[PDB]
């Protein structure tokens, strides 16, 4: 009798989880009225092709179930190519309401934008990064033991 | 409706970064299809005395609460039938427990590793300036001596 | 079932706190109701005449067949702030024909807050502003308590 419709806003929840992590994108539904809705439908119309791949090609998620019984699919898992910036532009989940018909044109889209460096050549990044150089660490401070040993 | 089989598929939730990040909900995905015929009526999940707002089932508990007041996986959430929750709404007041009104069926929930990481991951690179005062320390002796 | 209602979960709303109204509408009349947009602004409750603050609309274009309903959500943060104090939040349907024209067919809601601090960081702020008045005052105390102790007896002052 209520409202509180689908709210499954993409959030950047970590921008680094581990290493060749795939986002699994998961979505929230928050409901107390007695009716239901059908004709589901998921689209992954705004997302990055070049940073992050769909597992079914392009996602067309079709449900048409209001149940405590099971969901078809709500964990999408975007699978990453190579390390760089990645972008979480949007997730279009929209109903095509059967009381009404016209579909309900939702979709939320944030300006997350993450860096995630190269693994092996952020934390294991930029630790790989800074012990890369063994020589600049160890021979000046050799020399300056060598030195005071020859000294005291 | 008797959970003849007890589908149990426990998963964690990763939670972001709870110490630093503010989205801080433990929603542990306990998937139970178990032998009933649920639908179109809210199954409501009653756990630790809370009735949580179901939709669409969750299965899925959600906790929304802090980190340091939610390091805590083992649950016992009764999931309760229409006619249960219409017997519980009048024996509550009457403070009758839980357990004492006919149910539908019960829940066990264990996901203890709760929030998995540094509390700064971003911070800790500037860090690396810091060896640069060896140098400068190096310099100043250097004017020294 | 379900039927047409606009609601706000929770009164608690802390300083410029954000409140979402969320409005599905039953459409009883004889035709498909086709709502080019929807108003939905913030403004001095005594004097709605004047657009103090225009909250944004996105336009929506719903097309509902009669005796059904269709949810849209709205959002609203009070820049500036207010308590006790509804606004307008008038539902119209911009319902429209092919002859070009809209027919207004028009009921008001509330809102308030409770304000404390504000700002990036207003809690910081206000402890440095309740710290700079102790200091002030206990320094200006200790000032008049040095002046007084080192004299005489402090009675031929006057």
């Amino acid at each position: 009798e209520e409202g509180a419709r689908l709210l499954a806003s993409k959030s950047l929840l970590n921008r680094y989880a581990v290493e060749g992590r795939d986002l699994t994108l998961q979505y929230n539904i928050y409901n107390v009225g007695s009716s239901a809705a059908l004709d589901v439908e998921l689209s992954d119309d705004s997302f990055p092709p070049e940073d992050f791949g769909i597992v079914s090609g392009m996602l067309n998620v079709k449900w048409d179930r209001i149940a405590p019984a099971s969901n078809v699919s709500h964990t999408v898992v975007l699978r990453p190519l190579k390390a760089g910036y990645f972008n979480f532009t949007s997730a279009t989940v929209t109903y095509l309401a059967q009381e009404d018909g016209p579909v309900v044109i939702g979709f939320t889209s944030a300006p997350g934008q993450g860096g995630i460096l190269a693994q092996r050549e952020h934390f294991l990044d930029w630790a790989a990064f800074g012990v890369m150089t063994l020589p600049s660490i160890g021979v000046p401070l050799l020399l300056w033991y060598s030195s005071k040993r020859k000294y005291d | 409706e008797a959970c003849v089989e007890p589908q149990i598929t426990p998963s964690y939730y990763t939670t972001s970064d709870a110490v630093i990040s503010t989205e801080t909900v433990f929603i542990v995905e306990i998937s139970l299809t178990c032998k009933n015929r649920v639908q179109n009526m809210a199954l409501y999940a009653d756990v630790s005395g809370k009735q949580f707002p179901v939709t669409r089932g969750q299965y899925q508990v959600s906790w929304s609460l802090d980190h340091k007041s939610a390091h805590a996986g083992t649950y016992e959430v009764r999931f309760f039938d229409e006619e249960s929750y219409s017997l519980l709404r009048k024996a509550q007041r009457n403070n009758e427990d839980v357990s004492v009104i006919p149910p539908l069926f019960t829940v066990s929930v264990d996901h203890r590793g709760t929030w998995n990481p540094w509390v700064s991951t971003e911070v800790l690179a500037a860090a690396i300036g810091l060896v640069i005062y060896y140098l400068a320390f190096s310099a100043k002796s250097h004017i020294q001596a | 079932s379900a039927d047409t209602t606009i609601l706000f979960k929770g009164e608690d709303f802390p300083a410029n706190n954000i409140v979402k109204f969320l409005v599905g509408f039953t459409n009883k009349g004889t035709e498909d109701f086709i709502v080019e947009s929807l108003d939905a602004s913030f403004r001095y409750p005594q004097d709605y005449q004047f657009y103090i603050q225009n909250f944004t609309a996105l336009p929506l274009n719903t097309v509902v067949p009669p005796q059904r309903q269709a949810t849209f959500e709205y959002s609203f943060i009070p820049a500036e702030p207010m308590g006790g104090r509804p606004f307008g939040l008038v539902i119209n349907l911009n319902y429209k024909d092919l002859n070009g024209n809209v027919f207004q067919d028009a009921f008001n809601q509330t809102v308030t807050i409770i304000e404390r601090e504000d700002g990036l960081d207003g809690e910081t702020i206000f402890m440095y502003m309740f710290l700079a008045g102790l200091g002030l005052l206990v320094v200006v105390g200790l000032h008049q308590l040095l002046e007084s102790r080192k004299r005489k007896r402090p009675i031929q002052k006057v």
